[PDB]
C-alpha cells in the first residue's frame, strides 16, 4: 500500500542549499526504486535523478550533476534530495515517485505508479 | 510424472486470471471483513478447474453469441454461446459460462459482428453492467448498452471484447467496481450455484497473498485494483501437470535469481490460494527477476517465516 | 536427457500467437507464392523465443506509453514504453517491442488513459495503420487515428487494447489486412533487424500446417484469416520445459483420446514450425477432443504418412 | 477454400417428395458435421436437423421427424435431405452449414462457420 510524502520546500535564496525529504510507507521486503521529478507551471513532470534499492544512482538531467545529490536513510524509510547552490532554474514543484521493484531506474513518469503530492521550491528573484 | 512445481515465471511475465491484463505486483492485506470468493482464477494444485475458470487468458470477461434489441433501443440482449460458439447448456454444473465476469461493476469494451452472407463487419462501443437485473449469464442472456440503435443484425456472430471499467464521476470516487462482490448470475431470479468456495486464512497471523493488476479505466473515477488468487499461468500449469497433492499445503519460496537468495516463503494451499505470515496492508517490493519455487510439502500447522 | 513433449491441449483450448484470440481450426496450403516470416509465435522446440515473441497472449498487439496530439488532426503519436511500463530501449537486439503487430493492416481498438493526480479516466476508439510511414515501434513511436482532437492529456499513462481489423468497403473485398506482409518496424528510417527467419517446407510434397483463427472485424470487408506457426501455449510450454532437441525434427501424431486412433502425423521442426504431407488448400476436419502427441525424434529423411 | 452448395429446390407439389443435396469441397481428414437450416418468410434461419461425422442424427424440430431424412454420401462429399409427403409448412429457403469438427450437432446458426447460398423450396398452392 505504498504512500509517499515530500517535505522541505519553500521560498529560498539563490546560492543557498536545500534538503528535500521523501518519507515512504506501505511496503515490505525489498527497498523500492525512488525517483525525484520536478514540474514547472508550464511544463510536465520531468525525471531528475533516481536511486535503486541497491543504492545505485542514475542522473536524468546532466546539468544538475554535482549540485544535486540523492541518498537513502533506510532506518527512517526516507530518501533525500540535497541541492547545493540553488539557481533560479531549479524553481519547480518537486515530486518523489516509487516502483514496487528493487531495480529499474527509469526517467519517464509513466514508469511510476506511486507519487507524493509535491513540495514547491521557489528560488526568489 | 515429475514432483509438484510452479512455473519459472516472474510476476511481470504472468497474467491476471480475472481480467485479460498482466500482473503488476504482489499485495497482502487482511480480509476478515469481507467475503473473498472470486470465480475466475480458481484451480486446485492438482489441476481441477473451479468456478467459472477456463484456460485461455484472452477469454476472460469475453462474451460470444447473437443479439437482438427492442426497436429503437441502444440496449442489445446477447443470447450467449459457449466460448467456442457451441450451444450453451444452462444445466451444466457451473455458476455461469466459463470466463463470465466475477465482480459487480460496469465493464466497457467493443461489440463486434460479422454478417455471414457477405463478410461485412461492424463494431460499437458497449458496456455491460454486471449488477443489472438483465445480467443473467447463467440463464444464457446478458444486456449491453451500446452507442447504436440500429447497426446490429439478428442471428449473426457477435463478440464482446473487454477493455476496462467505468465509474459515475458524479458520485464518490472509486466506489465501483466492487471486485469482491459476486454478480447474481441468474438475474434477480435465484441464488448462485456451483461456486468455488470463499477463501480465508486459518492459521494465526496469516493473510492472503494477492496477485494484483490495475484495470484500464474508460470513464469516471473507477477503482481499478484487481486481485486474483492464482496467476492465470499457474491455472494453466496445474491443469497441464496434474501432480497429486501430497499434503494440504505446498511450501513455496520466492527466489531472486540475481543473488540466489530467498526473499520470503508462503503457503500454496491445495485448493488454490496463497497465504503469508504478515499483519498489515502492504505492497511487496520485489526484484524484477524474482520467481516462485516449490520447496516441499508441509503439514497443516507449519509456521511460515514472518514477513514485513 | 530431459524428454521433449507438447501440451495435452485441444485446438479449441489454445490461443493464436499473432493476435489475442482463440484458435479455431487447422489449415494447410501451399506457400511458395509469398514469404512466410511472422515475428510473433516464434520459438524453438528447446524454448528459445525468436522475433518479437513474448509469453502472455494478452500483450499481443497491445501498446503502452504516453501520447502527444498532432495539431489540426484527430491523430496522436504514442511514445512507447515497454510492456511493463519500463523505459523502452531501441538498442535491444529485437525487431521491435515484444508483441508488436507483425502484419500490415488497420487494427482497431481502444486507447485508454488515466490521469495520475486524481484517478480520472477516459477511452476513445482508435486505429493503428501498421503500413503507415508513422508506424515506427522499433524507434518507440506509433501513430493512432482517434475520434478526438482534445481529450487525451500529455505525460499520462495510455494503453491501446486491440479488438479487430478493418477494410475500406469501397475497394475490393478482403484486400486487407495482408497477414504475410511484415511492417517496416522503423517506419522506413532503416531496414528491419533481428528477424526470425522466413519458413518454407523443404521436403518433397510437404506443406506448412497453420493454426488458424478468425480475427474480429470492426468495419468494412476485411480478410479475417490469421495463421500462426505455433499456438501461444506451445511457445509458453517450450519456454518452460527447455527440453533439448535430439534431432532437427520431432514426429507428432494427432490422436483421439477416446479411441487412441491416430488421425494424422506431422513434423514439428526444431526451429519452430509444423509441416504435413499434402498438396492443396484444405481445412482439416478434426475431433473436438483431439490433441497432438510427441512420439519420436526422426532424422532428415523421414517421410510422413500422406493426408488429404 | 471451403465451399458448400445446395441444390434440389423448386416449386413442388404437396404430397410429392424431394431430395436436397449439400455438396462440399475443401475439407480433408474427418467427415464434417453438417446441418440443414431453413428460413421461412419473415423468420431467421432456424436449425432443422444435423448429421455428425459418425452419422449420428439430431433433430431440432420435432414436427419434421416423420418426413425429413438426413444422410451422408462420403464418396461424393455430399449430404442429403429427403422430404416425403411435402406439406405447405415445409416452404422455406433451405441452407446447409458445416463445422470443421467431426462431432457437435448444434442448433444455432452462429455455431457454423461455413454456409451455402441456399435453395428455395415452395410447396405450391396450384
Amino acid at each position: 500500500q505504498v504512500q509517499l510524502q515530500e517535505s522541505g520546500g519553500g521560498l529560498v535564496q539563490p546560492g543557498d542549499s536545500l534538503r528535500l525529504s521523501c518519507a515512504t510507507s506501505g511496503f515490505i521486503l525489498g527497498r523500492p526504486v525512488i525517483t525525484w521529478f520536478r514540474q514547472a507551471p508550464g511544463k510536465e513532470r520531468e525525471g531528475v535523478l533516481c536511486i535503486s534499492g541497491s543504492d545505485e544512482i542514475t542522473y536524468f538531467i546532466d546539468s544538475v550533476k554535482g549540485r544535486f545529490t540523492i541518498s537513502r536513510d533506510n532506518a527512517k524509510n526516507t530518501v533525500y534530495l540535497q541541492i547545493n547552490s540553488l539557481k533560479p532554474e531549479d524553481t519547480a514543484n518537486y515530486y518523489c515517485a516509487a516502483r514496487t521493484f528493487t531495480a529499474g531506474c527509469y526517467s519517464r513518469s509513466i514508469a511510476y505508479p506511486y507519487w507524493g503530492q509535491g513540495t514547491q521550491v521557489t528560488v526568489s528573484s | 510424472t515429475k514432483p509438484f512445481s510452479v512455473p519459472v515465471l516472474t510476476v511481470e511475465e504472468m497474467t491476471n486470471s480475472r481480467f485479460p491484463i498482466p500482473l503488476e505486483k504482489l499485495f497482502t492485506g487482511p480480509s476478515s471483513a469481507f467475503v473473498v470468493q472470486p470465480q475466475n482464477g480458481r484451480c486446485t494444485t492438482d489441476g481441477v478447474l473451479l468456478g467459472t475458470t477456463q484456460l485461455s487468458p484472452v477469454n476472460i470477461c469475453t462474451f460470444r453469441g447473437d443479439v437482438t434489441h427492442i426497436t429503437g433501443s441502444r440496449n442489445y440482449t446477447m443470447n450467449l454461446a459457449s466460448q467456442n460458439w457451441n450451444d450453451y447448456d444452462p444445466t451444466e454444473e457451473i455458476p455461469a459460462p466459463l470466463g463470465t465476469p466475477d465482480f459487480v461493476g460496469k465493464i466497457q469494451g467493443v461489440l463486434t459482428q460479422t454478417t455471414r452472407t457477405d463478410g461485412s463487419t461492424r463494431g460499437h462501443k458497449a458496456t455491460v453492467y454486471t449488477g443489472s437485473a438483465d445480467f443473467a449469464p447463467k440463464l444464457g442472456r446478458v444486456q449491453f448498452e451500446t452507442d447504436t440503435d440500429r447497426d446490429f443484425e439478428a442471428n449473426q456472430n457477435t463478440k464482446f471484447t473487454p477493455v476496462g471499467v467505468i465509474q459515475d464521476g458524479g458520485t464518490t470516487h472509486r466506489n465501483e467496481p466492487q471486485q469482491w462482490v459476486l454478480p447474481s448470475y441468474s438475474g434477480r431470479n435465484t441464488h448462485n450455484v456451483h461456486l468455488a468456495p470463499a477463501v480465508a486464512p486459518t492459521f494465526p497471523g496469516e493473510q492472503l497473498l494477492f496477485f494484483r493488476s490495475t484495470m484500464p479505466g474508460c470513464s469516471g473515477y473507477p477503482n481499478m485494483d484487481l486481485d486474483c488468487l492464482l496467476p492465470q499461468e499457474w491455472v494453466q500449469y496445474f491443469y497441464q501437470e496434474a501432480a497429486p497433492a501430497q499434503s494440504d499445503v505446498a511450501l513455496l519460496r520466492f527466489v531472486n535469481p540475481d543473488t540466489g537468495r530467498v526473499l520470503f516463503e508462503c503457503k500454496l494451499h491445495k485448493s488454490g490460494y496463497v497465504t503469508v505470515a504478515h499483519t498489515g496492508q502492504h505492497d511487496l517490493v520485489i526484484p524484477p527477476n524474482g520467481y516462485f519455487r516449490f520447496d516441499s510439502w508441509v503439514n497443516q500447522f507449519y509456521t511460515l517465516a514472518p514477513m514485513g
